[PDB]
């Protein structure tokens, strides 16, 4: 308690301790983590003055680093030609951490972490070749990303006039351009997001399970604003989220298996070690084996 | 090792060989504050009748048992006092003590990382699917462990010690005690429909003996500490 | 060294400040 | 003020940046914060915690028996139990630690590694026991002369039936790296050899399968630096939900 | 100054943003204000303002007949008048509120609901009420005895002809969402449930339909969070006078 | 009454208050809303200190969300060639609220609001597909967008010579480029613009009713300043006003019914519930019978 | 209830069983002060020649009777000294003091939503034309509500209690009192050309009784208070 | 009459014409203090949750209506969390917050002595065997009078005024308020198998009126106020 | 927090500091 | 300083601006300015005439 440190510990002279009666490094397990400094025992320190980076590990600066949780290239044309469910020039991205697994397992490092969302959405365009067009230039669309909490109506088609944003949080922001550094707030109604939820989202028992009704922050709804090119270009939008003014509680074992689901945390591991549901680390060839050694 | 002594109610639950208990993250249980309080309806705080100890169903300890997990409160869904009170309550806000007795003689070995897992998100294996109530909710009699190494949720045991954990190494510990307050991020939160504590009690070393075999059964008894209760609505 | 000109306390720099922490919540959890 | 010239480091989203971005929701007052239990204002706090290797890194090992490592009554002195790579990126013993999964995301780690061994076994089930951790420079250790010149440390079982080593920093730079060549001076940490001290001496009563659960967990001066992307996790395709959380 | 980057969120249009613009008008002095009455600083004036719900959501009560519910002298005890979903978001009752159309354009609500019933009957038109609230987390209760144990208040009409339940806030969480699935736990506020106590006791130069009005107003702890669009108007084609104001 | 209020109010302990001969609970509808506070009767509370959000349900909070007033997908062509009120490369259009149901609702929630009009003119190029013609890049046209007042006459053409802008105020800004931010203050000659207006505009009987002469803002004529290009494009300006400086007056019902009409208030609801003429809410089966049930 | 007297000039109105008067806004009517004044004609301020009670035209009340509404001060433009003032005067200020009496019996049952609306832009259902002359400005008759349930402008009668408003529910109350004061952008506008407040008095609860059908008159008396006229002109 | 809100727990009874409430014997209810306890156990005390008002199965009233009785607490033996709680302690102590609404019109002639009766020992007429459980412990929906004129006890409802009782006369009372504190020679003693109290409503006048015949419900609204719970078992 | 640097006061930031407000005009418009 | 956004009202002539410009003459002295009669400094003193 009542620690403020902002470097790492010094470490003392230690001597010979050979004491009766009381003994550091002979701790219990079976209450916790040991206090057996280096001072204590099992080594005759010196006296060294620690002055390493503790700022660079911080639980802050370990998680406002911006990756990506969304990357949508969809095609962008006269959609109304022929489309079915084919991202009409818009996609309704329901905001969850839990699409690429690097921030996922930094976030799911965590049960709960109160943080702002600074989002920052990279659109790079790319002219689709299976129609065989030219390249014809990479042209500077705004393209309008509209923030929906959970409860107002998604939009339906790309001109659906749920676009007006009246009240809804939305940016215009061009492709040649530095992209949209927009910062989502603590959308949570409870104090912190619970990145899991040992419990159902309803109060029917069919609901589904593990996905917060507090944590839904609603739907990222980005579209394109001018109307349709007679040449068609894939518009892949990825959305890099920054965990900021991070508060997190409770750490937890890191996901050491693949990801499956973004609903759920179902496993299944690689099909031999490493990662695999048997073998997490990858097996030695014995016990007293020892692997990677100079000879 | 060393005597404790946990009187709550009119349960009381005394250990010879336990360690230290494992109030967790620092945090004592507490009711809630003025501050933190979101609910304006007065808590029933049911003292004393939801604080007492529940001894739950002791599970077998065998050579093959992968591990057992129950989620708090649905393993006090519908026991007691306390469950009464989980049934006729919309919110609730409660800590937990946890006390697992593993009586084994001193010429066993094993060991049993008794684990309280904050929001277990279980997994499923080989199927994208979410799990249902039946694979969730089983209750009274908890769950038992298909895959306790992956922590049944794609994470990892070895892991589990940044947790409020303890050991019942049979070694010198029989009695394992982790004093869990309460945890979520809302201040009161549906105890049928969510777990904010799971604790898991899995062989991470299993029994062991050339003694007699005789079921080492895992008594567990956890008591609903520090119980707040808003929202008084039908027996849900 | 913030370039804070927003109305809104959230929409602030990342504070890598909070440099007070406390490991006995997990490594000594105990009396 | 009005006279502005653009940087070269203009309109670039470094992806850790810390400049202040705009505020979507305008006048958003935020949740209350309640005092939740566990808040983790540094890794190094998750670090300093206990966290099982996985010792036997055998293929007969499936499972459950991967953590625990099944010592018995040899019949020879000076016998070694086990070596541990103390490599926490060579996907080694460590790597799936809470001092090993947060340092793999950092290139950079520093500090004293904590070695706490556990004993489980029966309260009759006696013996001396030696975690010998030698700094890097030769081989990994087989017999105990040649490896109790380094830091090692004798452990009775005895009734607190826990040691824990202290690994000693040891080290020509200020701040192993993780650069996945366990071989090399900037990446080696050493080897944690356990061996027989004086034998497991069980009771007939008592299983010969007596087990040992170890743990490392970071010291107080311990501190990881630049921070990469874990190699644990690989998205090779897209996870279920995807394509479908767009809908 | 002069060196200048330009950060990530930049050239955005954030609709929500405060950040000053050119004024068009120059020297443009504004219309000296004037004390108009009725300011509204905060939307939470007017949703702490009664509203009635359409209690009779039904196909028969067409028009006028929706805000009031016909209650009349039935010969069983016990019995249930109307159940009111407390959903704000599910198009029910409250939508047409103005505690509840402004909080459709908030994602995020919280606060203590005032349910304020009046009765519309007559002076000899007596008989005590009941306005059971329950917390969610059960079914909508259908008898009074399961109804009862939660938040109930027993109305005799009387003199002032109004009862105001209050709506306390029971949430795990700090803010009720609008998550368009009132069967969710940050969903569902509860249902209120209206019985007969002692039964609508009415002479016979009486009319047997009698009414009750409700509303739902707001308190003074009531608070709208993240702002959405609220999904009661729809423009799917443009209105009259577009292409016209165009010209 | 000197209420200056920040955060939500906290409630206090509330006991057994059965008392005779006062009570909270049974209030008077008859003059307005009533004072039955939590701690006043029907509950028994408990003190719970609250710190919500209120900063982010203010009304100038809720009314400077900048959405969508005037879509114009005007064809940016040789008009001469061929065009007939076809938005000669130029639109004039007249400043009204009314044109988008969402800020129109937002604004017609109140009767009096003085505000200043943060308009921001995002403009989207588009191709046009009529003719054929390929991508050939999306140029970066320079557009005029000259805020004209009542009684100025507004331009005929798109060289009409009244571009000249010696009085008039006009931004001219290209599209590669950030958006027009610009701000129209409160050009009304009364204290509020009157949103509803329960008048007629000219002093003649047959005078277009609802108009508030001192609404009439003006006309944004938006042009484009460079020559007609030989491949045709379809210029889309979205101008978006964000009423910024809220002082709003008389809440009002909000419009449930769709919007019909620009220049009045007339309605028509859907052909069943929702939001329809004769059931603005969604009927359920019954009175008793409940909808939305876990079971 | 509560006894309830308004003596503005020589009428004077005396209710035995009306609730507390509805003090709109929280703002009494008041003149034009120094300040707010945009007009530099001196305002006539033909106080009790214009502040008296002015008892309109009784509407019938029955089963089908869907809403009555008034516009202000068009139901007083050609009415009394109020009435000349308006049509000799171009610009005008006068809160209202409306008072309407429901006498119905003590078996009726009903209710009046008397609700008072700034500047009802009426629509009209089923076509995109405005709403002329002819069915804005009725007049001292009014003009019935079509569709009161829409509030006759696509709003909604539900949350009409956002305006000054009372109910006239026949249980215990016979009469209610809004007291509006002057409310429009411009401190000073044309009456004959605008209608600054829009009583609407609506059957939300339709008259109801067993009892002898009686017409219940639903007797609306307007006192235009606090008056100011500038422009003298011609008749208009 | 007299207006009166009985708020405790989320339940709250507001009634327009009541008389002034019946505080019993001069006696608030109360907690047991620690000099009148006998049971060391600490108290259960769930307040809000066993305060609630319990409206209970309202009777029908008729011109032939006898009279009806509820015993207390077999009449909340099976309702809700005091149920759950009476239940699952041997021993308690409650007093009773009784309010019975008889909701009839103006024109209805009858009245109701709603009297509390401590230790109802009720007799059997023409048999010298005692009431079994079918005969005392109905339960929730309570026991009617076969013969209420000698109160079913040997007595005399003459004088049945000497306990904590009110009038349901129509004419001004449409709700009687009764607030029984704990009330027995010991100070807790077992809920289940004795009747602390036991709450009589009698039609002394019965119901009368040429008026359209209504069902009048004696709705029965019983508060269990201060309630304490010691011996925390199974539930019983 | 304010970025005004034009010379007119209504193209300032929006003024999201109105805190105060009198519920009474609307809940309670009585006496 | 060194982090700006650009705001969405940038790179616009807002003929209306009064936003200073770079002096395309640099050090240059204008001439004195003398006291010419008829000095208008508001139009509201053009119109206040008959």
């Amino acid at each position: 308690i009542e620690s403020i440190i902002k470097t790492a510990t010094d470490t003392v002279k230690s001597e010979i301790n050979a004491e009766l009666g009381v003994v550091p490094s002979l701790n219990a397990v079976e209450t916790g983590a040991t206090s057996n400094t280096e001072p204590e025992e099992a080594i005759q320190t010196r006296t060294v003055i620690n002055q390493h980076g503790v700022s660079e590990t911080l639980v802050e600066n370990f998680l406002s680093r911006a990756a990506l949780v969304s990357k949508r290239s969809f095609e962008y044309k006269d959609h109304t030609s022929s489309t079915a469910q084919t991202d009409k020039n818009f996609f309704k991205w329901t905001i969850n951490t839990r699409s690429f697994v690097q921030l996922r397992r930094k976030l799911e490092l965590f049960t709960y972490l109160r943080f702002d969302a600074e989002i920052t959405i990279l659109t790079t365009v790319a002219v689709n070749g299976s129609n065989n067009n030219t390249y014809v230039g990479l042209p500077d669309l705004t393209l309008q990303a509209m923030f929906v909490p959970t409860g107002a109506l998604t939009p339906e088609k790309q001109d659906s006039f749920h676009w007006q944003s009246g009240s809804n949080a939305s940016v215009f922001f061009k492709i040649s351009d530095p992209p949209a550094r927009m910062t989502i707030p603590f959308m949570c109604i409870n104090s912190a997001y619970s990145v899991f939820y040992d419990g159902f989202a309803g109060f029917e028992k069919t609901g589904l399970y593990g996905i917060n009704p507090a944590d839904t922050i609603g739907n990222l709804c980005v579209r394109i604003v001018n109307e349709h090119q007679p040449v068609g270009f894939t518009v892949t939008v990825r959305v890099y989220m920054k965990p900021k003014h991070i508060k997190a509680w409770a750490p937890r074992p890191p996901r050491t298996l693949p990801y499956m689901s973004i609903a759920n945390a179902n496993y299944k591991g690689k099909e031999r070690a490493p990662n695999a549901l048997n073998a997490i680390i990858g097996n030695r060839d014995s016990v007293k084996t020892m692997p990677h050694n100079i000879v | 090792d060393r005597v404790l002594q946990l009187k709550l109610g009119n349960s009381a639950i005394v250990t010879q060989e336990a360690a230290n208990y494992c109030c967790a993250y620092g945090e004592w249980p507490n009711y809630l504050p003025d501050h933190e309080a979101v609910a304006i309806d007065k808590p029933t705080q049911p003292e004393t009748a939801t604080d007492r100890f529940y001894t739950l169903r002791s599970v077998k300890w065998e050579a093959t048992s992968t591990g057992w997990w129950w989620k708090l409160p649905d393993a006090l869904n519908n026991i007691g006092m306390f469950g009464q009170n989980v049934q006729h309550h919309y919110l609730y806000r409660s800590g937990f003590l946890i006390h697992v007795q593993c009586n084994a003689t001193k010429f066993h070995q094993g060991a049993l990382l008794v684990v309280a897992i904050p929001e277990h998100q279980r997994g499923a294996h080989n199927t994208t699917t979410s799990p249902g109530f039946d694979d969730i909710m089983k209750g009274e009699a908890g769950g038992t462990f298909n895959h306790p190494y992956v922590l049944d949720d794609g994470t990892s045991l070895a892991c589990a010690t940044i947790f409020p954990h303890q050991w019942i190494n049979l070694r010198t510990n029989n009695s394992a005690t982790i004093v869990l307050p309460w945890m979520n991020a809302a201040p009161m939160d549906f105890p049928l429909r969510h777990n904010q504590w799971t604790l898991a009690i899995i062989p991470v070393v299993p029994l062991g003996t050339r003694t007699m075999s005789s079921m080492v059964p895992i008594t567990v008894s956890i008591a609903p500490m520090c119980c707040e209760f808003n929202g008084l609505r039908h027996a849900i | 060294n913030q370039i804070n000109f927003y109305k809104d306390s959230y929409a602030a720099s990342a504070s890598k400040q909070d440099f007070s922490q406390d490991p006995s919540k997990f490594t000594e959890p105990v009396v | 003020g009005v006279p502005t010239y653009l940087l070269p480091g203009s309109g670039q989203f470094l992806t850790t940046d810390d400049h202040s971005s705009a505020p979507v929701l305008p006048c958003f007052n935020p949740t209350p914060e309640m005092h939740i239990p566990g808040q983790v204002r540094n890794m190094l706090e998750v670090v300093q915690v206990e966290s099982m290797m996985e010792i036997n890194n055998t293929e007969s090992a499936v499972g459950m028996e991967r953590l625990k490592v099944d010592i018995s009554a040899l019949t020879d002195v000076d016998q070694l139990l086990f070596n541990i790579p103390l490599d926490i990126q060579l996907d080694g013993p460590l790597r799936n630690t809470l001092v090993g999964n947060i340092s793999r995301y950092y290139t950079h780690w520093s500090g004293s590694l904590e070695m706490t061994f556990m004993f489980c076994g029966s309260f009759m089930a006696t013996g001396k026991l030696i975690l010998c951790y030698t700094p890097p420079g030769g081989s990994c250790p087989t017999t105990r002369e040649t490896a109790m010149l380094g830091t090692h440390i004798v452990w009775d079982f005895g009734l607190q039936s826990s040691i824990t080593l202290i690994i000693p920093w040891i080290s020509g730079s200020h701040y192993r790296m993780f650069n996945n060549d366990a071989k090399s001076t900037n990446a080696n940490v050493g080897y944690v050899t356990c061996f027989m001290q004086t034998n497991l001496i069980v009771p007939s009563e008592s299983s010969d399968t007596c087990s040992l659960i170890g743990f490392i967990a970071a010291k107080d001066d311990f501190s990881l630096r630049l921070m990469r992307d874990s190699p644990d996790i690989g998205q090779i395709d897209h996870l279920h939900g995807a394509e479908a959380a767009y809908q």
